[PDB]
Parts: C-alpha cells; sequence; structure tokens
C-alpha cells in the first residue's frame, strides 16, 4: 500500500519542484530535498516493518508487500506492484542515491531548475517503479520511462565544456541504445503473454501466471535472448557498452545526473528477477555465452580504463568491469554467489557514487578533465585527493570496503560452479588494481604538469564533505558488518535460485 | 461474339499508350493529354467489362470516370495556365525547385 | 435498393455536410465574408458529429448497394470530422493574411470532408472510387491555393498530375475486377471462385493496379516519391488536412475492402502487401535522417507511420484485433500530426504573401513560444513511439498485431524503423530548446493554440491511460 | 591499441549504414515529376509481376 507511494512521491515532489519555481530559485532544491527525503524514510520504514531478517524462502511468488490496481483490463495489465528483500535494498540504495543526487546539484542556482530536479524526480521515481513493478507491462514501461528525462538532463543541463552538439550526440547515442533493446524486450515480453494464451486462453502480463509458461526450447530461448539483450544494453555487457562512457562524459558536470540514471543498477535485478525464473532453461544454455561475456566484460573495461585522459571515461569503464563480475555472478546457480552479486551492486552503487561526486569536485576546482594537465594535486588540496584515494581503494577491491564483500563471495560461488572463470576473473582484481593505481598516480601525485595544478585551490564545503564522508562510513560499514544486507535479500536470492536450479 | 479479352486487351493497349505519353513527354499540356487517354481506356474497360456481364454498372461507372476526367482536366489546364502565366514556359522539368 | 427513412437518418453526416456545402456557397454568393463562412463550415462539421451521434443511436445497416453504416464508418468519419475541424481552425489565421478570396478554401475543405466521411462509409467500388476522388480535388484547390507562390504552384501540379496518374491506375483496376467478378460490391470480390482457385490472374492483376492507386494515395513505397513535395509546398492547414484525414479515410476503406473481399486473404496479395510495409518503414525512416525541413520530415514521418499501419492490415485475416490497432493507431496518428502540423501552422500564419519565405525555423523556439514547443515535443514523443505517449499505444498495438500473426520481418522492420525514428524525431525535439541567433492577438489563433494544447494532453493521458481509447474503438465493430 | 574503443566502433557501424543508405534513398527525390510518374509506373510493374509470379 506504500509501493504506490515509493513511486508517486518522486512524481509529486518533481511537479512541486516545477510549480514552486516561481516563489523563489533557490526553492526547488529545497523541495527535491524533501521528496528524497521521504522517500528514503519510507524505504526505510518499510525496512523496518518488513522483519526481512527472519522471513524465510517459500518460491516465487513472496512478496513482502503488494498492491494490484487494474490498468489496462483488455490486455490484463495492472499497475501490480511488490516488493522483497532484493527490491527493498534496491529502492533504499535509489532513495539515499537520491538524496545524495539532489545535495550534489546544491549551489547551482539558475532560471529553470526547477525543471532540472523535475527531470531529476522522474528519472528516480522511474528507477522505483522498475524496481517495483512486477507485472511485465509497467516493468517495460518504467523501464522507458527514465530515458527521457536523462535524455534531456544530458542534451540541456549537460557537460557546460562541451561543444553543444557532442552532448546531443552522447544523449541520442544512450537513448537510442536503451530504447532499441527495450522494444526487443517488448517483443519478447508480447510474444510470452501470446504463448500463455494459446496455452491458457486468458490475458495476462502478471510475472507471477507468467511463470512455468509450456513453451518449446527454442521459443524460449528466444525469449530469454529478447530479455537479455535489454539487460545487456543497460548493465552494461559488451559490446553494448558504447553508450556509457560517452554519456557520463556528457552528464551534467555536478555529477548528480549520474547517480540518479546512469549509476544504478536496473538491468543486474532485471535478470535476476525476469530472466531466470521466467527462463531457467534457456538460461541455463545461455550461462556458458554469458560468463564468457562477463569474463570479456571485466578485462575490457579495465583495459579501456586504463587508456583513458579522462576521470569520468575511466570511472564509467570501471563500471563495465564491475558488471562483468555481476553477470558473472548471476548466471551462476549459487547461493553464495548471488549474494555476493547483491553486495557488489550496492557496494559499486556507493564507490561510483563517491568517485563521480569527487570527479565533479576536482573538475569544478581545477575546471579541466584531461589527467595530462594536472599532477601533484595532494599538495594543493585540502580533503579531496584523499577522500579519491580512498575511493580508488574501494574500486580496486580492498577488504574493509564492501566491494572485497561482493567480489569475493562472487568468485567463491563462481569457483563452486565454474574454476576457470573465476581464476580469470581474480585477474581481472589485478587488472583493477592497475587501473585504480593508474588513476592515483596521473591525477593526485607527482609534478603539477600545468599552471591550474600548480595552485592553492579551495576546499571542500561542509555540505559535500559530509555527503563523501557518508559515502565513506557507508561503505566501510558495508566491508565490516555485510550481514544486514545478507540478512534482508536472503530469502529473495532463495527463492530464485531455487527456482533456477530445480527447474533444470 | 466478341470476345471480352479484346476489350480488355484494347483497353490495356490504350491505357498503355497514355502512360507512355505521360512519362515521355516533357510539354505538360502533353502529359495532360496522356492523363485523358489513360482515364479514357480505364472507362473503355469497364464498359467492356459491364457489356460482358449485360449489366448497366459498367456505364454507371463510365459515366463516373468522364465525370472526374472533365474536373481534373478542368483543374490541370488551370494549373497549365497558371505555370504559363508565372513563367511563359510549359517545362516540367523546369518545375523542380521542391528536392531531397 | 431506395432509401427509408432509417437510411436518412444513417445518411446525417453526409446529409449535413452537403448542405453545410450549399449553404457556405450561398453565403459566398450573397457576400465575401470571411468569419461567417468560416463559421457557417465549423458549424456544419460540429454538427456533423452530432449527427454521428445521432447515427449512432440507430442501427448499423447498408445504406444503398454503395453504403454500409456500422461503428466502423462512425469512428472513421468522426476522425476525418476532426481533422476537418482543425484545418479550418488552423486555416482562419493563415488566411487571414491572405489576400485573394479566402472562402473557397472552406468549400474545398467541406467537399473534402464529404469525400472523407464517403469514404468511412464506402462498401462499393463505385464509392471508393468517388470518395477518393472527392478526396482528391479539393485537396487539388487547397494544395495550391496561394498559387501565386512557387512552391505551393509545384505542389499542387504535381499532385494534381500524381493523383490523375494514381486515379487512372484505380480505375483500370477496379475494371479488371470486375471483369473478373460480375458485381462490384466489397463482398463480392473473389465470390464466384472455389477449391483453392482464389488466386485468378485477373482479379489479381486488377487489385494490384487498384493497389497502386491506393499506394499512391496512402504514400506507400514505391508510391511515395510525391509526399516530402506536396507536404512542404502546400499551405500549412492544407498540409495537417492532407497529412491527416486523407490517410486516415483512405486507410479505412483499405481496411473495409480487405475485410470484405474474399480474394482480401489471398497469399500473393498478403506476400505484395508485407513488401510494400516494409519498405515503407524502412525507407521512410531512413529518408527522414538529414531533413532540415519541418515537412519533408513530417512526410517522411507519414511513409513510415502508415507502413505500421499496413502491418496491422496484413494481419487481419489471422489475428483478431487488427481493426482494433488499427482504430487506436489512428486515432493516435490523428492526434500528433495535428499537434505537429499544427504548431507549424501557427508559427506560418499569418500568411507572409508569395514572395516571403515560409521556414518553420523550430530552433530556440522555446524562448518566445513556450507553450508551443512543449506541444511540438510531446508530438516529436509521441510519432516516435515513446510511453507516456498515445503513439506508443498504437506501436504497442501494431506489435502485438504482427507477433500473433508471427509476422518476424515486419516486426524487426518496426523496431528498426522506430531507432531511426528516435534519431530524427529527438533532433527536432531537442533543436526547439537550444538557442537561435536570431529569427496573434485575436481568438482564433488563440483557438488553433488550444486545439494543438488539447492533443498535447490528450495524446500525454491516453499514452498513460489508454483504456477509454481502447473501450471506444473496441465497440466501434463493422458488420462481420 | 585498444586505446580508441574498437567494439564501440563495430556497434556504431550500424549508424554509419544508415546514413549511407538515407543519403542513397534521398537521390530518387530529385523533384522531377516526370521521375515521380516513371517510379509509380516501375511500381506497377513491380507489383503486377510479383502477383503473377506468386499467384
Ligand atoms: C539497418 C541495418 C542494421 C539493423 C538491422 C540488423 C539486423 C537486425 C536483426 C537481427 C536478428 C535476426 C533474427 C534473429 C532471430 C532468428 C530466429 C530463428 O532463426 O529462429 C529459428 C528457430 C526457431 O525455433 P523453433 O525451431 O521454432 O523451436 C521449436 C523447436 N526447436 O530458433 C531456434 O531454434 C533458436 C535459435 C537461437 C539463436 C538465434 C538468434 C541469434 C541471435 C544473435 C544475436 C544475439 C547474440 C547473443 C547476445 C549477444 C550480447 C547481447
Ligand atoms: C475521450 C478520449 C479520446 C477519444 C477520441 C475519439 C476520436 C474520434 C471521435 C468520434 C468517434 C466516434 C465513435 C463512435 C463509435 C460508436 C460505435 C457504436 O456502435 O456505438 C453504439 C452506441 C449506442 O449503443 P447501442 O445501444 O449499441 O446502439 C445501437 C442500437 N441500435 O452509440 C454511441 O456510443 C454513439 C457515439 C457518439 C459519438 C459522438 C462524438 C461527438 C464528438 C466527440 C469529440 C471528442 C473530442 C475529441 C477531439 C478533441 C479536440 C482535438
Ligand atoms: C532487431 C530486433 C527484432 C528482431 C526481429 C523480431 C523477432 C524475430 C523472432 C523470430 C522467431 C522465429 C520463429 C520460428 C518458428 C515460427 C513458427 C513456429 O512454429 O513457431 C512456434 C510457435 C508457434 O507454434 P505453436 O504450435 O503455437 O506453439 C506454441 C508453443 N511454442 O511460436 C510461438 O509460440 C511464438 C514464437 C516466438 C518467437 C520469438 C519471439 C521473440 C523474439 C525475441 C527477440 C529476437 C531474438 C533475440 C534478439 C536477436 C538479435 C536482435
Ligand atoms: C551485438 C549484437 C546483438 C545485440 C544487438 C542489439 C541491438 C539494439 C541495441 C544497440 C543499438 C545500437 C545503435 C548504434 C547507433 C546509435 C546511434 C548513434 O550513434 O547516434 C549518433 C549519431 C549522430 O552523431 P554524428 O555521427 O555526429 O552525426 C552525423 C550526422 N549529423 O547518429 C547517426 O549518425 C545516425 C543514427 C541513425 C539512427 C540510429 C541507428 C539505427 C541502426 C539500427 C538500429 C537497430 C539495430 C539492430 C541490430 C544491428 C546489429 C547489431
Ligand atoms: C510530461 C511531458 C514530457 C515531455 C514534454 C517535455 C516538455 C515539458 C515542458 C517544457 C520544459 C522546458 C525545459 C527547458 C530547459 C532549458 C534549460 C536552459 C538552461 C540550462
Ligand atoms: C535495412 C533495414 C533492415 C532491417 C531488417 C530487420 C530484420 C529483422 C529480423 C527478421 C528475422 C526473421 C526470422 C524469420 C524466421 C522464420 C522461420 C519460419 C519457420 C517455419
Amino acid at each position: 500500500m506504500l509501493l504506490p507511494w515509493l513511486i508517486l512521491i518522486p512524481f509529486i515532489g518533481g511537479f512541486l519542484c516545477w510549480q514552486t519555481e516561481r516563489f523563489g530559485v533557490k526553492v526547488p532544491r529545497w523541495i527535491a530535498l524533501i521528496t528524497m527525503g521521504l522517500t528514503l524514510a519510507l524505504s526505510l520504514q518499510l525496512w523496518l516493518q518488513g522483519g526481512y531478517s527472519l522471513t524465510q524462502s517459500a518460491g516465487i511468488p513472496q512478496w513482502q508487500s503488494e498492491f494490484d490496481m487494474p490498468w489496462i483490463p483488455r490486455f490484463g495489465i495492472s499497475i501490480h506492484l511488490a516488493i522483497d528483500g532484493l527490491s527493498l535494498l534496491m529502492v533504499v540504495l535509489t532513495g539515499l542515491l537520491g538524496v545524495l543526487a539532489v545535495l550534489c546539484s546544491w549551489k547551482e542556482i539558475e532560471k529553470y531548475q526547477g525543471f532540472f530536479h523535475l527531470n531529476l524526480m522522474w528519472i528516480l521515481g522511474g528507477v522505483i517503479g522498475v524496481f517495483l513493478a512486477i507485472d511485465m507491462f509497467l516493468f517495460f514501461f518504467f523501464w522507458e520511462m527514465m530515458l527521457v528525462p536523462m535524455y534531456f538532463l544530458i542534451a540541456l543541463w549537460g557537460h557546460k565544456a562541451s561543444d553543444g552538439k557532442t552532448r546531443i550526440t552522447a544523449a541520442t547515442k544512450f537513448f537510442i541504445y536503451t530504447q532499441a533493446s527495450g522494444l526487443v524486450m517488448l517483443i519478447a515480453i508480447l510474444a510470452l503473454v501470446f504463448v500463455h494464451y494459446n496455452a491458457t486462453g486468458v490475458w495476462t502480463f502478471n510475472y507471477e501466471e507468467l511463470l512455468n509458461t509450456p513453451m518449446s526450447s527454442g521459443v524460449e530461448y528466444l525469449l530469454m535472448l529478447g530479455f537479455f539483450i535489454a539487460f545487456a544494453v543497460k548493465m552494461p555487457v559488451v559490446p553494448l557498452h558504447g553508450w556509457l562512457p560517452d554519456a557520463h562524459s556528457q552528464a551534467p558536470t555536478a555529477g548528480s545526473v549520474d547517480l540518479a540514471g546512469i549509476l544504478l543498477k536496473t538491468a543486474a535485478y532485471g535478470l535476476l528477477r525476469f530472466s531466470l525464473p521466467l527462463f531457467p532453461n534457456a538460461s541455463a544454455e545461455f550461462a556458458p555465452i554469458a560468463m564468457w561475456l562477463g569474463v570479456i566484460g571485466i578485462f575490457y573495461g579495465a583495459w579501456m580504463a586504463f587508456a583513458q585522459t579522462d576521470i569520468k571515461r575511466l570511472i564509467a569503464y570501471t563500471s563495465v568491469s564491475h558488471m562483468g563480475f555481476v553477470l558473472i555472478a548471476i548466471y551462476t546457480g549459487s547461493q553464495l554467489a548471488y549474494q555476493g552479486a547483491v553486495i557488489q551492486m550496492i557496494a559499486h552503487g556507493l564507490s561510483a557514487a563517491g568517485l563521480f561526486i569527487l570527479c565533479g569536485q576536482l573538475y569544478e576546482r581545477i575546471h579541466t578533465r584531461d589527467m595530462r594537465m594536472m599532477g601533484g594535486l595532494w599538495s594543493k588540496m585540502k580533503w579531496l585527493p584523499a577522500l579519491s584515494l580512498f575511493f580508488a581503494v574501494a574500486t580496486l577491491g580492498m577488504p574493509g570496503t564492501g566491494n572485497f564483500v561482493g567480489e569475493f563471495m562472487i568468485l567463491f560461488g563462481s569457483f563452486q560452479v565454474v574454476p576457470v572463470i573465476t581464476v580469470i576473473s581474480t585477474f581481472g582484481l589485478v587488472f583493477a588494481s592497475v587501473y585504480s593505481l593508474a588513476m592515483l598516480h596521473r591525477a593526485y601525485f607527482g609534478k603539477a604538469k600545468s599552471q591550474i595544478a600548480s595552485q592553492e585551490l579551495p576546499g571542500m564545503s561542509l555540505r559535500e564533505l559530509f555527503m563523501i564522508l557518508l559515502l565513506v562510513v557507508l561503505l566501510v560499514l558495508l566491508g565490516f558488518y555485510p550481514q544486514p544486507i545478507l540478512d534482508t535479500s536472503h530469502s529473495a536470492i532463495g527463492n530464485i535460485q531455487q527456482w533456477f536450479v530445480n527447474s533444470v | 461474339m466478341i470476345p471480352l479479352q479484346h476489350g480488355l486487351i484494347l483497353a490495356a493497349i490504350l491505357f498503355v499508350l497514355g502512360l507512355t505519353g505521360l512519362v515521355i513527354r516533357r510539354n505538360l499540356l502533353f502529359m495532360l493529354i496522356g492523363l485523358e487517354i489513360m482515364i479514357n481506356a480505364s472507362a473503355l474497360a469497364f464498359v467492356v467489362a459491364g457489356s460482358y456481364w449485360g449489366q448497366t454498372d459498367g456505364q454507371v461507372m463510365y459515366i463516373l470516370a468522364i465525370s472526374l476526367a472533365a474536373a481534373e482536366a478542368s483543374i490541370g489546364l488551370a494549373l497549365l495556365l497558371q505555370l504559363h502565366r508565372r513563367r511563359q514556359n510549359l517545362n516540367i522539368d523546369s518545375v523542380s525547385e521542391m528536392r531531397g | 435498393m431506395t432509401i427509408t427513412p432509417q437510411n436518412l437518418i444513417a445518411l446525417l453526416p453526409l446529409l449535413i455536410v452537403g448542405l453545410t456545402v450549399v449553404v457556405v456557397m450561398l453565403s459566398i454568393a450573397w457576400r465575401r465574408n470571411h468569419f461567417l463562412n468560416a463559421t457557417l463550415s465549423v458549424i456544419g462539421l460540429n454538427a456533423a458529429l452530432v449527427s454521428l451521434w445521432f447515427v449512432g443511436q440507430a442501427g448499423a445497416m447498408d445504406v444503398t448497394p454503395l453504403m454500409r453504416v456500422d461503428g466502423f464508418a462512425m469512428l472513421y468519419t468522426g476522425l476525418v470530422l476532426l481533422a476537418s475541424l482543425a484545418t479550418c481552425t488552423f486555416a482562419y489565421p493563415w488566411l487571414e493574411g491572405y489576400n485573394d478570396n479566402k472562402d473557397e478554401f472552406y468549400l474545398l475543405v467541406l467537399i473534402a470532408a464529404l469525400g472523407g466521411i464517403l469514404l468511412a462509409n464506402a462498401n462499393h467500388l463505385a464509392s471508393l472510387f468517388l470518395g477518393i476522388e472527392l478526396i482528391s480535388l479539393p485537396l487539388f484547390g487547397l494544395v495550391g491555393y496561394a498559387f501565386r507562390q512557387k512552391r505551393s504552384l509545384e505542389a499542387s501540379i504535381k499532385y494534381t498530375i500524381l493523383s490523375a496518374a494514381a486515379s487512372s491506375f484505380l480505375l483500370f483496376g477496379m475494371a479488371l475486377v470486375y471483369a473478373q467478378s460480375g458485381d462490384l460490391s466489397f463482398v463480392a470480390l473473389g465470390k464466384n471462385l472455389g477449391d483453392g482457385m482464389l488466386n485468378e490472374p485477373l482479379l489479381l492483376a486488377g487489385f494490384g493496379l487498384m493497389i497502386v492507386g491506393l499506394g499512391f494515395k496512402l504514400s506507400l513505397v514505391p508510391f511515395h516519391l510525391w509526399t516530402p513535395d506536396v507536404y512542404q509546398g502546400a499551405p500549412a492547414p492544407v498540409s495537417t488536412f492532407l497529412a491527416t484525414a486523407s490517410k486516415i479515410a483512405i486507410f479505412g476503406v483499405v481496411m473495409r475492402l480487405f475485410l470484405y473481399a474474399p480474394v482480401g486473404d489471398s497469399e500473393a496479395i498478403r506476400v505484395v502487401l508485407a513488401i510494400i510495409a516494409f519498405a515503407s518503414i524502412i525507407f521512410g525512416n531512413l529518408m527522414a535522417l538529414s531533413q532540415t525541413n519541418i515537412k519533408r520530415l513530417l512526410g517522411y514521418s507519414s511513409i513510415s507511420h502508415l507502413g505500421y499501419l499496413l502491418v496491422a492490415l496484413i494481419a487481419l485475416q489471422t489475428g483478431e484485433m487488427s481493426m482494433e490497432a488499427v482504430g487506436v493507431y489512428l486515432a493516435g496518428y490523428l492526434f500528433s500530426s495535428l499537434g505537429a502540423f499544427g504548431v507549424v501552422s501557427l508559427m506560418s500564419s499569418p500568411y507572409r504573401g508569395p514572395d516571403a519565405d515560409s521556414l518553420f525555423s523550430y530552433r530556440g523556439l522555446f524562448w518566445h513560444r513556450p507553450i508551443l514547443a512543449a506541444v511540438m515535443t510531446v508530438m516529436m514523443l509521441s510519432l516516435a513511439g515513446i510511453p507516456m505517449t498515445l503513439g506508443f499505444i498504437g506501436k504497442f498495438y501494431v506489435l502485438a498485431v504482427g507477433v500473433q500473426a508471427h509476422l518476424w520481418w515486419l516486426v524487426g522492420a518496426v523496431v528498426v524503423g522506430s531507432a531511426i525514428g528516435l534519431y530524427y524525431y529527438l533532433r527536432v525535439a531537442v533543436s526547439l530548446y537550444l538557442h537561435a541567433p536570431e529569427q496573434p492577438s485575436n481568438w482564433q489563433y488563440s483557438a488553433g493554440g488550444i486545439v494543438v494544447l488539447i492533443s498535447a494532453l490528450l495524446v500525454l493521458v491516453l499514452g498513460v491511460w489508454p483504456q477509454p481509447l481502447i473501450s471506444i474503438v473496441r465497440l466501434a465493430m463493422p458488420l462481420m | 591499441l585498444l586505446k580508441r574503443d574498437p567494439l564501440n566502433s563495430m556497434m556504431n557501424i550500424p549508424a554509419v549504414l544508415s546514413r549511407f543508405a538515407g543519403k542513397g534513398l534521398l537521390l530518387s527525390e530529385n523533384g522531377y515529376l516526370r521521375w515521380y510518374v516513371a517510379s509509380m509506373s516501375i511500381g506497377a510493374v513491380v507489383v503486377l509481376a510479383l502477383l503473377m509470379v506468386l499467384r
């Protein structure tokens, strides 16, 4: 009953951010702050009242909360939301990152700031809707819902130092990739619904009824491939990754845009919720190809991140490699690897959010993004290079941060299932250390390679320092005490895994 | 004792000749003339079809066809007069400013 | 058969539009007045909508050997009437800028609407041919209404010559079909065949020549090359009418013809129409890629969208929701094209004379026309099939229809063409909000703005909540 | 060797093919009415031949 409000509070908040711009130009940032605060507080209350640590696995369907309302009764389409542990963790994560995105866009007050905030809130509400929707048409609708505010954020409010045409090019590349993949997913959804209708005779887009739909191996493989292509563009999975560094480089220079739209992983959750249960045999036969695609993604993302002269492109390719790890984890049959994948998703969200925020602050201070135009910035800036050192250490895979817990539980489960791919992925961890040290050496250590680098730069203010330190504390606590997260996601992960391994 | 095939073949011959005149002629007046040959061939085909079946519908189709031919001939000749008055030239290739 | 009083009350939109044509003509003859004659035309069209309500209160029946009135006829009549009313509303400020006579515009719009109503009710080859011609000839006048302007005269000449050729092709194909089948009614085109002999060579050839004429009229490949020229050169309200009402009415009569004719389920015609649909989708989307002209872009857009509709037509004899998909998609396409061509019409109004340029210059439109920019970007999203818009609902219907009928090449064509559409539609929608260096006050201009804003609100609301439109189109059922 | 993303290029070549095919198809829109009539007659020949072949 709170899930409709979990989606509607961002949308009403964005409408109010647009509407209360007339009383002041410093007002819409406030209204955005309250609406993401209430969204985060509602998600936290759903965590507190859910009792996710005590609930046991009983098989799909098993939702801690549910909501249904008919939307298009001709096709059997309803606004059908449901929440369990995995969805709850993703919703709490996107609420926290939405609050951090509102905080990151602070002190940036100009005309049509309310429209920026409205686009931000609509992106975040669409992300929450993808995490909550458990009927296929509403899931697809929310899937394509975020991309229009995302497109207008990249194209209109993007990197102000760009030509103006490159921002439009990156936004168009991102939109075309994501929407063509979504359309292929819609073809798969439609064909699955028609197969179910030919089997039974009733229209349903509900995911619970579409489970155990009798179909042949070729048809199931094709439907799984359509779903996988949609989830592979947005994960990203190589070679469908090309939109990501260009969208990150041309995104609004605060980096709040990255946190709100580009950095959350609806694709891994989509694979876990709708690929493995809906098509278990097809996912079982597709597992070698997807695991090798994940291996290639790890090493390709590492080699790309090492070759970048741009910080933002570097961090985007770090995201590519870590999602290669998650893609290997998803197609195993291991509960341990799935729990590691959940921890990895949360920790990569936190760590990449910190990295992108710190890069935005660094660009604000030095007005350039070329690593060859700076050096020895440790001696010039008070707080930023040490926190950037911590976040490079976190994305490196260091114990004490949640990234290590995620990667290593993934690798333990994967080695129980597939040893060779696990070995190659650990050498991927070596490559990750290589690019993290390369970024640290090129940016903050050495001598100044330009005149702007050899100047005393102003320190971080209290708000941005406090949000960075909150991210640091959350990453350290996730590294040392990841048990509440595992207890939250345990029942959902057990349901997904027991469905996937018992039907093959 | 006339086959329907012979009347239909004659109508097809006239339609093909009118279309050839519409394509190969660069003067707009001769394009309009070929259009009249085409629509008259279509009306002849309808009359042949109606006279085979012994029905009045073929001549009614002819009547509607020649009503269209009259009205579209008047419109085409008004446009031809406007083109001649605006450009002093009946070239259909010269009126080509709009292009991809 | 004769015409009963029941046949008269079913004939009500046609009678009201014909009486409006006569009344408007007599008012023109009494004195040349722009405002009162525009008012009389729009009053006649609104009375025709209420007449459609009264027709709906009556039953579905065959008013002539020629006409058949059912919920299908009522729906497509309503679509044609809405497009005509919007064309009159857009036409008034543009004609207020005009210098010559500005009431024959409304006379031609009314006669073209009469042809649209006839095509909505057409159950015969007679009424099909006559409705096509009654659409075409007033559009010959309307496309070249500003004949002193070079582009309008050129578009008039091109449309007139090519539509005369297409009507010759359609008439010859009709004659060949009538030579094979002794009756001209839609239900009888192929009744005198059996034991798998539906593929009679003369019936197929006649239907092919009719396909040539109808595919000219629907801008289907390879009879599409006229579309960007006539769309760019014509007056902007004429572009609105030619984009909406002509295509809607002709595609509706093509629906009824292929639904009723026993040769409509021929495999050869299905394969030929599948080829035309594939080529139309791909070619229109590919050709709108590099267009700086908004009207040519919308012309190639119409080519692609009619290809999507033709895909929905191919599955008419296999699936069940083909007519439903065509109705929903046609309502959405009507409202999208009304909004887009209305923004183009309002920014080109009043008329600036035959010598002055009529360029849209959509770049930076938001900084001086914000509401028009919002309406135009809603249309650009809707024509791209973006969810939260009614164009996506139509695209979803087309995809479901193709998936049911196992038309996989057509479904892949829709996906590829939709991606290309995303490129050029988003290019226009984001150029609306950039910055441009350099480059009303009456209630009719405000009425046109109200029309495009209501179209935007309809597209958004029925994209979010499409159930009322689906319910309306579902009860508009033709005779089985 | 990989510093300029090769996978991005081999996924961007459909856009290059789309632009090339669109520019090639725009050659038919030369604006000549006689070519438009010729194209309609060519399409008529193609449609009729397809109907006779497929039957
Ligand atoms: C403008 C130009 C550029 C744009 C356009 C470019 C081209 C676009 C179109 C690309 C896709 C082409 C069509 C792919 C689907 C082919 C389907 C097919 O051949 O199905 C045959 C068969 C059907 O199964 P059936 O035999 O009926 O099952 C019952 C008993 N077995 O199927 C089977 O039995 C199963 C077959 C499975 C494998 C076929 C699909 C291959 C897909 C390759 C791409 C994805 C690769 C993996 C993911 C990569 C990373 C995301
Ligand atoms: C709201 C969402 C958007 C909708 C967009 C619609 C666009 C097209 C507008 C016209 C559509 C007309 C469709 C009519 C279908 C009717 C089918 C039918 O069979 O209806 C039967 C019903 C009476 O029921 P029954 O008892 O069965 O009658 C027969 C018994 N002898 O009879 C009826 O129900 C009668 C129906 C009368 C319709 C009158 C319409 C008046 C004009 C309405 C315009 C709305 C504004 C749209 C544009 C806004 C501006 C851009
Ligand atoms: C560019 C992107 C778009 C690409 C083009 C669009 C998708 C093309 C898919 C090609 C499918 C080929 C199918 C070949 C056999 C068809 C005839 C047949 O026998 O089908 C089997 C079956 C119908 O037979 P029935 O007796 O009803 O059995 C029901 C239970 N199967 O059939 C059914 O029940 C339904 C069969 C559904 C087939 C798959 C539909 C979804 C496809 C997902 C996306 C495409 C594949 C992955 C991506 C490729 C690369 C882009
Ligand atoms: C790995 C294989 C299996 C998985 C396949 C999955 C397919 C769906 C998801 C991937 C889609 C990839 C799309 C790649 C192109 C993205 C569009 C793009 O790059 O746009 C930017 C570009 C404009 O930039 P610029 O080059 O500066 O402009 C010159 C003109 N002024 O724009 C242009 O230059 C023009 C853009 C034209 C329209 C977009 C391109 C459409 C191409 C077909 C789309 C469907 C593809 C189907 C599969 C193809 C084979 C993989
Ligand atoms: C719900 C409708 C979604 C699609 C329509 C989008 C248009 C919404 C209304 C207009 C928004 C204008 C935003 C302009 C921002 C310009 C910023 C310039 C300075 C950075
Ligand atoms: C230039 C643009 C080209 C776009 C082409 C789009 C093609 C999409 C993929 C079509 C795949 C069709 C597969 C048909 C399989 C039929 C199997 C029948 C078995 C009896």
